[PDB]
């Protein structure tokens, strides 16, 4: 990457929780910057620095703080989170030239939530490649689903023989509401991997969708029956079927 | 700045896009277009302060300050132009206020379209359609219930067999649900294939 880093790339809290996110860099630009990013919205500016401990207001800079101690970090404090501060959060730095661009970090998802309880973790299952695709088109789709999570912060990654793949692959870009109507409705996210007929029927052959889900941790109260939804990876796999 | 941009535009593969930006500003000091991958990072493309057209490889970037317009010109377009395209412009200091941002999603070209709907059984609810190999025209709608679940489009990419292919997921909890009917509510292709 560009020596841009956002820590933590995501998280999931009660409101009321402070909330700290850290944008650093290696480059040394004078300036950084803060944005959230909403749907039906451009990017909007939150808090910028202008040196060290030089910071001035964004257009949305209610309920944020920002802190700039040295060159390298830029730091945002949300004091009490509130729900409407959900949101993806990207820093950016550069020379606070007219006529030059900023540089972007990747972006943070945070999730504000009144109540913990609707916060889940995926299940995971992986459906095996149908015999009449395999006679039709000599290829074979593996589709993986990830379902009842929330909130929307996973990643979903295939291995075959314990080796991460990208060729053949294609994972929805957005995830779908299981209860479109219900508000925090948890979701589904399907992927494919489509391999050779050949590469199928090899019973050595090891397909295993991965999905990490960001979810709470040690700080965050938990009091339900099911386990505690903290970050954690679910994982489902197939095995190749010989001819 | 009063910007203005298109939320969506869809192009195929191999065509040029034109993709819009309107705005409106005192002490106009240029125009930007960012690239913006969904989540990742937005990336510069191009600045504009002078009127003209500029030439980047395959893009192009165009201003008219009397107008108060620019153009991102995409030629060839690939696979990897489907992002949004984002227009900014400058700039107490010098921070551009950005538009809203445009999604393009580029089309591949289906040479071979095989238009068939698969049952695939779990590994270890049960089982899932799949409605693949269509042509880049086929529309996917978004279920009428409820109890079924149907993805929208997505392009796969053999690479080492130069081969792109569309497909859709439906599935459902309910018992009634079969892969016959899954894609009933969608336009889809009369010789779909639908084994065996």
């Amino acid at each position: 990457d560009a020596g841009i880093t956002q820590s933590p790339r995501h998280k999931v809290t009660e409101t009321g929780t402070p909330v700290t996110l850290r944008c650093h860099q290696t480059e040394n630009h004078r300036y950084m910057y803060w944005y959230r990013q909403d749907p039906g919205h451009g990017l909007r500016l939150i808090h910028y620095s202008y040196g060290v401990k030089d910071t001035d207001k964004g257009e949305v800079s209610d309920g944020y703080s920002v802190s700039r101690s040295k060159t390298e970090d830029f730091l945002l404090t949300l004091e009490s989170a509130t729900s409407s501060q959900t949101s993806v959060y990207f820093c950016a730095t550069g020379t606070g030239d007219s006529n030059q661009p900023q540089h972007f970090g990747d972006g943070t998802r945070l999730s504000i939530l009144e109540d913990l309880n609707k916060v889940f973790p995926p299940e995971v299952a992986v459906f095996e490649p149908s015999e009449a695709e395999i006679s039709h088109t000599q290829k074979a789709t593996l589709v993986c689903l990830a379902t009842g999570f929330f909130p929307d912060h996973v990643e979903l990654s295939w291995w075959v023989n314990g080796k991460e793949v990208h060729s053949g692959v294609c994972t929805d870009p957005q995830p779908l509401k299981e209860q479109p109507a219900l508000n925090d409705s948890r979701y589904a996210l399907s992927s494919r991997l489509r391999v050779s007929a050949t590469f199928w029927q090899n019973p050595r052959n090891h397909f295993r969708c991965q999905v990490q889900f960001y979810g709470l941790s040690e700080n965050d109260e938990w009091t339900q029956d099911r386990a505690k939804p903290v970050t954690q990876i679910v994982s489902a796999e197939a095995w190749g079927r010989a001819d | 700045q009063n910007i203005d941009q298109p939320t969506e535009m869809t192009a195929t593969e191999g065509a040029i896009v034109q993709i819009n930006c309107t705005y409106q500003t005192s002490g106009f000091n240029g125009l930007f277009w960012y690239q913006q991958h969904a989540g990742e990072a937005p990336t510069f493309l191009s600045y504009n302060v002078l009127d003209g057209l500029e030439e980047k490889g395959r893009f192009s970037s165009f201003l008219s300050r009397s107008k108060g317009y620019s153009y991102l010109l995409l030629k060839e377009l690939q696979m990897k132009d489907s992002a949004s395209y984002l227009c900014a412009v400058q700039a107490g200091s010098y921070i551009p206020t950005f538009g809203r941002g445009t999604s393009l999603i580029v089309h591949p070209y289906i040479q071979n379209p095989d238009p068939a709907v698969y049952q695939l059984r779990d590994s270890k609810d049960k089982s899932v359609c799949l409605f693949t190999d269509f042509d880049s025209q086929t529309n996917v709608s978004q279920s009428k219930d409820s109890d079924v679940y149907i993805t929208d489009k997505c392009v796969l990419d053999m690479r080492s067999m130069d081969f792109k292919s569309n497909s859709a997921v439906a599935w459902s909890n309910k018992s009634d649900f079969a892969c016959a009917n899954a894609f009933n509510n969608s336009i889809i292709p009369e010789d779909t294939f639908f084994p065996s």
